[PDB]
């Protein structure tokens, strides 16, 4: 069960090819997009089908030179931590014993884990937020979210947001374990995500199946 | 730029960081008024002062400038219809 075995079909889709020819297009005619074409679908690469353990949906790419690298919420090194990831340490730092807040933003450990940070819509251009919108994305990534539902049995999916939300519709919330709350945004991270537990609560469940759980605290790799 | 909006309403040169999607529904709560639209919380985090100062505006491309709201590390908004 590997991502080029499952979504092969979808790639022949005529959706599918309309949004990468327009985004390539787009990067052709001078308008910088990111992340780099080579960083788009960094998520799958990381994190395999049978690997997927944990589902974290963000939104679109970081439109700053520098931030985004395929991952959602992620950053590279060297680059400040956003006000977002910020309290999403805020919150394991207060439930995950063990963790200490970190000095980057860089969460490709926890894909090599089975977390899947995967972006509804994988690109933006440069500068102007959520500007790839309703372009192709959004279709795409509900079939990942579909085709996890059915090949894939107990993943553990963490919703933020109302937008994150609406895309548990396409998944059996039998088969697979649901965790709602708000955004992690500063704006509404009072109103729910604080103290949402979701982290644990993400671990007990993984360990309750005979799965190994998630070390939350990133690492960086040498130089 | 949003960025000089930031500058113009309170005078500290930021960078956005993220600009995060939010429905009518869930900033009507916190701003205590329900949005026309879809509007994108635009974030930035002011270490002089410890503060978020977040550029809520409608979604793209228009980016019409809704309010601005500034938290302090007390977790408390100040909020400002624009």
């Amino acid at each position: 069960l590997t991502w080029h075995d499952v979504l092969a079909e979808e790639k022949q889709q005529p959706y599918f090819l309309n949004t990468l020819q327009t985004v390539a297009s787009e990067r052709q005619s001078g308008v910088t997009i990111y992340p780099p074409q080579k960083d788009v679908f960094n998520a799958f690469r990381f994190t395999e089908l049978g690997d997927v353990k944990v589902v974290i949906l963000g939104q679109d790419p970081y439109h700053g030179p520098g931030q985004a690298h395929g991952l959602a919420f992620s950053v590279r090194p060297g680059i400040a931590i956003p006000p977002s990831l910020l309290n999403m340490y805020k919150e394991l730092e207060n439930t995950i014993p063990g963790f200490t807040r970190p000095n980057h933003g860089y969460l490709e450990s926890w894909a090599r884990q089975g977390v899947l940070l995967l972006n509804t819509v994988l690109t933006v251009r440069a500068g102007q937020a959520h500007s790839h919108a309703s372009l192709g994305w959004e279709t795409f990534t509900d079939k990942v979210i579909s085709l996890i539902n059915q090949h894939r049995e107990g993943v553990v999916f963490l919703l933020w947001g109302s937008h994150a939300q609406k895309k548990g519709a396409i998944i059996d919330k039998q088969r697979h374990h649901v965790l709602k709350a708000p955004d992690p945004s500063p704006l509404s991270a009072h109103r729910g995500f604080f103290g949402c537990n979701h982290f644990v609560l993400a671990n007990q469940w993984l360990e309750q199946r005979g799965e190994t759980p998630i070390d939350w605290m990133p690492v960086l790799p040498a130089e | 730029n949003l960025s000089d909006i930031i500058e113009k309403e309170t005078g500290k040169q930021l960078v956005i960081q993220e600009s995060i999607l939010m429905l009518p529904e869930e900033v009507e709560e916190v701003i205590g008024n329900k949005p026309e639209s879809d509007i994108l919380v635009h974030t930035a985090y002011d270490e002089s002062t410890d503060e978020n100062v977040m550029l809520l505006t409608s979604d793209a491309p228009e980016y019409k400038p809704w309010a601005l709201v500034i938290q302090d590390s007390n977790g408390e908004n100040k909020i400002k219809m624009l």
